[PDB]
RNA sequence: UAUUAAAAAGGUAUUGUU
């Protein structure tokens, strides 16, 4: 018995049941720390992201317009699926629709036949970058396969949690300093 | 806790017991019982 | 039948692990069989006896035999229990039945 | 002290159905979805960025309309959009006549450098990590063509390029005397190690060479004839 | 070998009735190693540790039942409560395995049209666990699984609290989940007592550290004798003494 | 009961004929066997035969994920350095004039941060061992 | 020839359960105890009267994963949420107060009444939300 | 004799070696030039190429260009190794995804620590701890924050180093980058 | 612990202590669902 | 089986003309991608299975094309009924699921990411090519009333004519055995239960004299059997009546 | 989801609100005290070093006069507890017990909130700290001194008192580990014995 | 012994590379 996603033997989740944050946080609740608890509110039932492929082999990429604009006189929409050198992004990497792959191989290697795409290269690269989805810069697409990105984000937000903690502990240090400096 | 081997003697003196009975009383809250903890601090020969 | 298999606790250290098979049975209905591996004769015997009392089996003896040919396959040995007028099987298998 | 009863003309402002509305409007504006749990400084920065910068046909009509829901979800440009986004040579080199096109040919065990001119005039021969030494009777083949030797040899190539190319400019008739750099197009046959630092060596010399365009030409094998057998197959 | 004494009538019952609180008497025997004539021994501590962790099986089970069984009927209803009581009762007393008993639990008969009654009460199917854990604490306090009652509830509660922190804190790979052939180290067991004892060691060895394997203040069960002992002196000698009253 | 049922007082418990004809397997599974780890061909952490396996193939890039020793950027002192093109090009090795205070300020957070990320990956192995690892019992798929 | 490290003692991944199914122990203890030379465990005295459920076959034999084998381990308001976070949590902030009628609920009921009175989808959305905001 | 330019002896260099065609502006590589990048004014070409090389490295394009160009392998072995890589990548994607699906749980724990700080220290206090600029009523100090955050948001050119290419004795592979021996 | 003396003692004590009859709510105290004395509420009331 | 192309095993429970699933020249199984929905890449897809588990829902009935009336033909039913889960607009069990060896046989090339005989015979195109060009100033065939033949079974009570009575998402009446020579009664016994379903919708369950004489005997033939704990007596309205027993 | 009524981008320069909330108190205080935060009422009280409860109760019975006597003290405690974590005291605890008890069986279907409250009720018993100690002992968060203090507390017992405080069956575990209980629950070292002085 | 915050590897030998 293995799951499909990566082969897990369980059901990936964070919290199942309606209580499991309350039951975890009971004594706080009976002394009344959980009346105002926003830590029991934002994350009472936070479940993990759609960490999967909604359409894995890429049947829904590209968009229907892109087909009709995928012809031979269309290096502009060709070059938004080829590498900066003209290479196709391999099917494991950029999973394309089979019709897209067919139209694209023939469209590139016909544009290259009549010499209306460079026999090697990617002439529309930076123009094409606007369509190609800049992802690992600021926004965190939780369904990425780069783990360097996820670790930047886990750090940066752990950086900020530690930053709250730092600011307030040094303010408490300042308070105990002001104690002897103001009363004695 | 008294010393029962010459090791505990090294961490031991009544004048040090003073700083600790003071911990006792400064943490204590009522005088009816600061009464009994001061009774013990004076009854054990704590160097006041 | 006892046996002896060499056990290699290390490349340099080898032990003689005697390997027993035994069947603890009573024709009153209940009989299990245990095989064990243990370094000594009596310790392998005890280990197999406890494995047998784990593998204990019983039988609805109301029919005093199989009423239909049971064609099973144990760990490589194609077995067929069938109805006869009387126990007609090996010396060993017959004493098991 | 601050007595409670005194501040009243504000405490009926609430139970007046005029402030009920002016605060329930806020509560409704707030019930919506929000994607910021705490004060993000880059979200604040994004807000202030634009803050700085700025300083009916119902369903029936579109039901008969054909191309509507196609233009609704269309990702192509809508409205008058550019031509620098269609023309062939948009993100392409706009060369000049008077430019040196310097090749960096960095092979596996040797990395040489050449230059030519826009007409294909070789300005000097192929200065090599073997031709200037660096290769024969040395520490080994493992460093036959690493970064150090390649940098050394391209530095030696510029050593001659500067007098040579200024000589050619005087020879043709551009009295380019001083302060004007050499317009260089760096064509890099690469992926090896003799190019990684050779690039630094050409970069040390931007104080004489304005490199205009920077391109790599490592041919790729799509379907070409055999390459000499290795050891296994 | 963990061979329980085969009981008898009067005599084994004398030895067995005059037992008293074994967990305590183990603790007594562990601490008494603090007296002058004895040393605190890991063997005493470990006899304490096992005399306290005796009910590991029933506890890990009932925790699995409460917290890994989406929609367990109405456990507070005496039907499923009796399934629970009889199963956990035979999980202790060794008559059942953890795995088979959990299957007996999740398979016992509850109510006809079960999915249909459920999809009326539960959106995603997984009900509230308070009825479950109250049922399990009731289970182990009705069955005298513990001599000191609050212990049942405490372990039942704390193991759950501790697991509540894990990722996928309520899925268990059916193999490792309960007993089988191959298991996980007890630090990595699921509702176990060592899972919080999770740590590791840290070693700076001498230039000569493997040689001196006896030189330190080491407890010797098997004392060295001059036939194996090269120059070793004993665990009490101190060549480099410091002056002190 | 009082002990786990996959071991006997002599080793692993033999189940099938393979175990009974070759009982080395019950008491020997690599240069890091220990009587507690018997049969379990993942044994402890750091010792030999300890790697968790994800569906057959074993795992040895556990830090190389977090970014410790794989793609070390950490950027916290890195952006600081890359900024200080003065104290990057100076005798690059002082508490130089001003910016090496900020360099150590960034690195003071680098230290705590990487201790937190390392403990994350430690808990990651100790989780993935529970709920993903087959313990090498399933066949390879990386070939 | 490199085989999986721990392979030798792997479990038979399809028939490793079946030893443990409760029905096996029912079948196997029923005869052990019918013999009359055995004292049935206390769990048999019970799960004899309450035998396990019949059709909870394991996925390892019913080679069908989409099959909800076990009845126990079984498993619009999206927009009524994305338009008001106070509408969601109005009984469910710390632990779903599962016995009080909920505002999300009564707004679903209101929604359907409205859409059957003939107001379009988008407009029933607004009118539901405005009626909730009002009653707040 | 006549070698393709990806062969070892592509641009031979000796008395008798001859390179065909002109080499200025329009070169022989007019349609065979993969990656041109127009230099911005003064920008460092030690940055343009230290980015080009990292891209064409992560895209394992230099892997292939070195690989297929040296020894024309047996199609069997080329398939063997390429399939091996698609498969091993498909394996490590399982692992990356278990890691990601874990680190998002860790990050949810970071953010829930954030919301314990927020529900013991107050949300606006927390914002100040993050730097909510209350004491700065001056648009000038706001501009200072503006400028520092924008000089930081326009992240300076990051120089990603491309692991060196190794030459073992008989060059068993020129995909070699570290001294691991691979399956040949 | 005990190989069954305490077992059978608890069991005889149980079966002699089981209450039978209808209660004030309409169920034998071991009806499937209709619980009595929940959290000792009956002795609570009888104290109070 | 340890031969490759024999791992598919013995599948008698397919539909194919063989039991040896490795001899079926028809649907070579993609092995790396399938299985997300069917267990393993061997077993047939859940839209082609010929044998159904217990708690697993069997196939959905392909409704008429427009699928506006599949909810209007439960207008007889409780007003608020939702879409039926056992109904479908586009349930086709000859839908070939995509295989990588069948349609993208990469065998005869380097497997370099661009090569492969991608066969576009199987997947419904995503191009705007189609819906753009195959748009017509006329109407659709559903208006043109092009289609003869309606529904293959003629007059089905859920799709063509209104469904009266109850839905049967099990098969508790479909797997019913005739206890009568005229089949006016049908039976369905478990082990300790017996379900006696009057099957007589053409006359609105109005029992004839003979049928009531047979029913008086099948009712007590079941309520006298020894393994009868309960006798669920009811009407098997096949979607043709709302009557229990006229 | 961002909870209801909880504002995210709320600053301090953002004007102060009016609702008596824990969040409101905490942010207003962030403006007021600058940086003082107490982990409970008693961190503030250890800071004030000798100001008892009544010493602020009288202050506030004066400061706002329409308050009654104990109600002044209540405002005291409540502002503490609201800028802190609520306190663990036998006062609040007997309040909870007496009150829930006069409240009685509830109307949640399965006596649900009653069971929540009772799972709370025994969570703050000695037996819970007894067993918490036993559990921590099974984990070795202690040292030689702890072992010795346990031993000596056992020694101070007698036959009669053992026989007695065994009938509760947790009493004697607390009699022994009593110092360890106060340790494992008490985040403090009473012991820093400075220097021996002879 | 194939640079993880020490971690993954084979035998035609069956005390087994003399």
């Amino acid at each position: 018995r293995e799951g499909w996603l990566f082969g897990q033997q369980v059901q990936l989740h964070y919290h199942r049941f309606p209580d499991e944050q309350l039951l975890t946080n009971l004594t706080r609740w009976r002394t009344g720390e959980t009346v105002g608890d926003i830590a029991l509110q934002q994350f009472r039932n936070a479940q993990p992201f759609d960490i999967e492929d909604k359409d894995p082999q890429g049947m829904q990429r590209p968009s229907p317009e892109v087909y009709m604009k995928l012809n031979y006189k269309n290096p502009a929409t060709i070059s938004r699926f080829l590498t900066r050198t003209g290479h196709m992004y391999p099917a494991d990497i950029l999973p394309l629709n089979p019709e897209a792959v067919a139209k694209l191989r023939v469209a590139k290697a016909q544009a290259v036949r009549i010499g209306l795409y460079p026999r090697f290269g990617n002439p529309f690269w930076f123009r094409s970058q606007k369509f190609r989805p800049k992802a690992y810069q600021e926004n965190y697409d939780p369904t990425t396969y780069s783990t360097k990105h996820t670790m930047e984000h886990f750090a940066y937000n752990w950086v900020q949690t530690d930053r709250i903690r730092r600011y307030f502990k040094e303010l408490e240090e300042l308070q105990k300093n002001a104690s002897n400096g103001a009363r004695g | 806790l008294e010393p029962r081997t010459p090791r505990d003697w090294l961490q031991f003196s009544y004048r040090n017991l003073a700083y600790a009975y003071n911990g006792a009383l400064r943490a204590c809250q009522s005088f009816p019982e600061m009464l009994v903890c001061y009774k013990e601090m004076k009854q054990r020969g704590v160097k006041v | 039948a006892y046996d002896m298999r060499v056990v290699k606790f290390s490349p340099k250290d080898h032990r003689q692990w005697i390997y027993c098979v035994l069947y603890v049975g009573s024709g009153k209905g209940i009989a299990g069989w245990g095989r064990a591996v243990a370094p000594s004769t009596q310790e392998a015997k005890k280990e197999a006896i406890r494995e047998a009392f784990s593998n204990i089996i019983a039988v609805d003896l109301e029919q005093e035999g199989p009423m239909y040919p049971v064609r099973v396959n144990a760990d490589g040995v194609r077995v067929l229990l069938y109805p006869a007028k009387r126990i007609v099987a090996n010396f060993r298998v017959a004493d098991i039945l | 002290a601050q007595l409670p009863q005194m501040d009243w003309e504000h405490m009926s402002a609430r139970s007046s159905s005029d402030a009920i509305r002016e605060e329930m409007h806020r509560l409704v504006e707030g019930d919506a979805v929000q994607h910021q749990r705490v004060f993000n400084e880059r979200i604040w920065y994004e807000e202030e960025e634009r803050r700085r910068l700025q300083t009916v046909l119902g369903n029936d009509y579109f039901q008969s309309r054909f191309g509507y829901s196609l233009v609704k979800q269309s990702e192509m440009p809508q409205g008058v959009t550019d031509y620098n986004q269609l023309d062939m040579w948009g993100e392409m080199p706009k060369y000049t006549r008077d430019m040196v096109f310097l090749y960096l040919i960095s092979r596996r065990r040797n990395t040489y450098a050449v230059a030519y001119t826009y007409e294909g005039k070789r300005i000097l021969s192929t200065y090599t990590a073997g031709n200037r030494g660096l290769k024969g009777g040395d520490r080994g083949f493992r460093s036959d063509g690493s970064t150090d030797n390649g940098h050394q040899v391209t530095s030696m190539y510029l050593n001659d390029l500067l007098p040579k190319v200024r000589e050619l400019r005087a020879n043709e008739g551009r009295p380019i005397g001083r302060g004007e750099k050499i317009e260089l197009v760096v064509r890099v046959m690469g992926f090896y190690n003799g190019r990684q630092g050779a690039v630094r060596a050409v970069q040390d010399r931007a104080n004489e060479f304005h490199v205009r365009y920077f391109e790599d030409i490592t041919p790729f094998p799509l379907n070409g004839p055999k390459m000499p057998r290795g050891v296994f197959k | 070998q963990m061979i329980p004494k085969n009981l008898e009538g009067e005599r084994s019952r004398r030895e067995l009735m005059s037992r008293g609180d074994t967990e305590f008497e183990a603790l007594v025997e562990f601490i008494q190693g603090a007296s002058y004539d004895q040393l605190i021994s890991g063997r005493r501590f470990k006899k304490v540790y096992d005399k306290l962790s005796e009910n590991d099986d029933t506890f890990v089970w009932l925790c699995h039942t409460a917290m890994s069984v989406l929609n367990p009927g109405d456990v507070r209803s005496r039907l499923v409560y009796n399934h629970l009581r009889t199963l956990a009762e035979a999980v202790a007393n060794g008559e059942m395995t953890l795995r088979t008993a959990f299957r007996f639990y999740e398979s016992a008969v509850r109510s006809p049209a079960y999915r249909e009654i459920a999809k009326r009460q539960m959106e995603g199917g997984a009900a509230t666990r308070l009825a479950g854990i109250s049922a399990a604490a009731d289970v182990m306090r009705r069955m005298g699984l513990t001599r000191r009652p609050m212990a049942s509830y405490f372990e039942l509660y704390q193991r759950i609290v501790e697991r509540s922190e894990a990722m996928t804190p309520w899925g268990f790979p059916p193999l490792f989940q309960f007993e089988e052939r191959l298991s996980l180290e007890p630090r990595l067991k699921f509702f176990s007592r060592a899972s919080q004892q999770a740590l590791e060691r840290r070693r700076r060895g001498h230039i000569m550290s493997a040689y001196t394997t006896l030189q330190g203040r080491r407890i010797f069960w098997i004392p060295p004798t001059w036939n194996r002992a090269g120059r070793f002196l004993g665990p009490h000698v101190t060549l480099y003494p410091g002056m002190t009253p | 009961r009082q002990h786990d049922s996959g071991v006997n007082q002599y080793g692993l418990k033999p189940v099938n004929a393979y175990d009974f004809i070759n009982p080395t397997n019950l008491v020997n599974f690599g240069r890091g066997t220990s009587f507690d780890n018997l049969g379990v061909r993942r044994a402890g952490r750091g010792e030999i035969d300890s790697s968790p396996s994800l569906g057959g193939s074993p795992v040895f890039t556990q830090a190389k994920l977090v970014g410790l020793s794989g793609e070390e950027q950490l950027t916290m002192c890195q952006s600081e350095t890359m900024a200080l093109r003065v104290c990057m090009a100076r005798g690059g090795q002082d508490t130089c004039e001003r910016e090496s205070r900020a360099l150590d300020a960034c690195l003071s957070r680098v230290g705590h941060l990487r201790r937190a990320m390392s403990e994350a990956c430690g808990e990651f192995n100790d989780w993935f061992i529970q709920n993903v690892s087959d313990n090498h019992t399933k066949p390879f798929q990386h070939r | 020839y490199k085989m999986p490290k721990n392979m030798g003692v792997a479990p038979r991944f399809d028939v490793w359960n079946e030893s443990y199914e409760p029905w096996q122990h029912m079948k196997r203890m029923g005869r052990l105890v019918g013999t009359g030379f055995y004292i049935p465990p206390e769990w048999y005295n019970h799960f004899r009267m309450f035998p396990p459920i019949n059709h909870n076959f394991q996925q390892e034999k019913t080679l069908n994963p989409r099959n909800e084998s076990e009845p126990t381990q079984d498993d619009l308001r999206d927009e009524l949420a994305r338009k008001s976070r106070l509408l969601a949590s109005e009984g469910m902030r710390y632990y779903n107060i599962f016995w009080v009628r909920k505002p999300l609920d009564r707004m679903e009921k209101e929604y359907y009444e409205l859409k059957r009175k003939g107001i379009a989808h988008s407009e029933a959305i607004k009118k539901v939300l405005e009626g909730f905001y009002k009653e707040l | 004799g006549g070698y393709m330019m990806y062969h070892r002896k592509s641009m031979g260099t000796m008395k008798y070696s001859k390179w065909k065609g002109a080499h200025g502006g329009v070169s022989h590589f007019y349609g065979r030039t993969p990656m041109v990048e127009e230099v911005k004014r003064n920008e460092p070409i030690t940055l343009i190429d230290r980015r080009i090389m990292h891209y064409v490295h992560r895209s394992r394009l230099r892997h292939f260009q070195l690989f297929r160009s040296y020894q024309q392998k047996s199609n069997a072995t080329e398939c063997k190794l390429r399939e091996g890589e698609m498969l091993r990548r498909r394996w490590h994607r399982k692992l990356q995804k278990s890691f990601i699906a874990f680190m998002q749980f860790k990050t949810m724990k970071v953010l829930e620590d954030q919301a314990k700080l927020v529900n013991t220290y107050g949300q606006a206090a927390v914002n100040a701890a993050l730097g909510d600029s209350w004491d700065a009523v001056s648009d000038k100090e706001k501009d200072r924050k503006y400028v520092t955050i924008r000089r930081q948001v326009k992240a300076l050119p990051v120089v990603s180093v491309v692991p060196k290419h190794v030459a073992t004795m008989k060059q068993i592979h020129n995909d070699r980058f570290n001294y691991r021996w691979r399956v040949n | 612990t005990t190989i069954g003396i305490g077992e059978r003692i608890r069991e005889i004590a149980e079966d002699y202590a089981k209450g039978f009859g209808l209660g004030p709510h309409g169920h034998s105290p071991s009806h499937d669902t209709c619980q009595y004395n929940t959290l000792n509420a009956e002795e609570d009331r009888v104290r109070e | 089986a340890n031969h490759p192309n024999r791992q598919s095993g013995i599948q008698f429970l397919t539909h194919y003309n063989t039991h040896q699933r490795f001899r079926v020249n028809k649907d070579y199984i993609d092995y790396m991608h399938w299985g997300k929905e069917q267990g393993q890449a061997r077993l047939p897809h859940r839209h082609q299975r010929v044998a159904f588990d217990f708690d697993d829902q069997l196939h959905p009935t392909r409704t008429l094309d427009n699928e506006g009336d599949s909810y209007a033909w439960c207008a007889e039913q409780d007003p608020t009924l939702g879409p039926h889960p056992d109904l479908d607009a586009s349930f086709d069990p000859n839908r070939r699921v995509f295989s990588h060896p069948e349609h993208w046989n990469k065998m005869f090339s380097k497997r370099r990411p661009g090569e492969g005989r991608i066969d576009l015979r199987v997947l419904p195109s995503q191009s705007l090519l189609g819906p753009l060009m195959e748009q017509s100033d006329t109407q659709g065939a559903a208006y043109f009333r092009y289609d003869n033949r309606g529904h293959s079974n003629g007059r089905v009570p859920g799709l063509n004519t209104p469904f009266f009575g109850e839905f049967d998402r099990k098969m508790m009446q479909a797997m019913s055995r005739p206890l009568n020579a005229d089949r006016t009664i049908t039976g369905n016994d478990g082990r300790f239960s017996k379900t006696i379903m009057i099957n007589e919708p053409k006359t609105h369950q109005a029992l004839s004299g003979k049928t009531a004489s047979e029913l008086s005997v099948e009712i007590d033939k079941a309520t006298n059997a020894v393994h009868s704990k309960l006798t669920v007596l009811e009407a098997a309205q096949s979607g043709l009546t709302n009557y229990y027993c006229g | 989801y961002v909870p209801a009524g909880h504002n995210t981008l709320s600053s301090l320069r953002h004007e102060l609100r009016l609702e008596l909330t824990a969040q409101s108190l905490k942010e207003a205080w962030m403006r007021i005290s600058g940086g003082i935060y107490f982990q409970s009422a008693d961190d503030y009280y250890a800071s004030v070093d000798g100001l008892d409860a009544e010493q602020l109760g009288e202050v506030l019975a004066a400061l706002f006069p329409y308050l009654s006597t104990y109600e002044a003290q209540a405002l005291v405690q409540c502002t503490l507890d609201s800028i802190s974590k609520p306190m663990n005291t036998a006062s609040r605890q007997l309040s909870r017990t007496i009150t829930a008890e006069a409240v009685g069986l509830d109307n949640a279907p399965g006596h649900y909130t009653n069971f929540l409250d009772w799972m709370g009720r025994l969570t703050e018993t000695r037996g819970f700290k007894t067993e918490h100690a036993l559990f921590q002992f099974s984990r070795r968060k202690f040292n030689r001194d702890d072992v010795r203090v346990m031993f000596e507390n056992y020694k101070l017992m007698s036959r009669a008192t053992l026989i007695a405080d065994s009938a509760d069956s947790y009493s004697h575990f607390y009699t022994v580990l009593k110092d360890f209980a106060r340790k494992v629950a008490g985040e403090d070292s009473r012991h820093q014995i400075g220097v021996r002085i002879d």
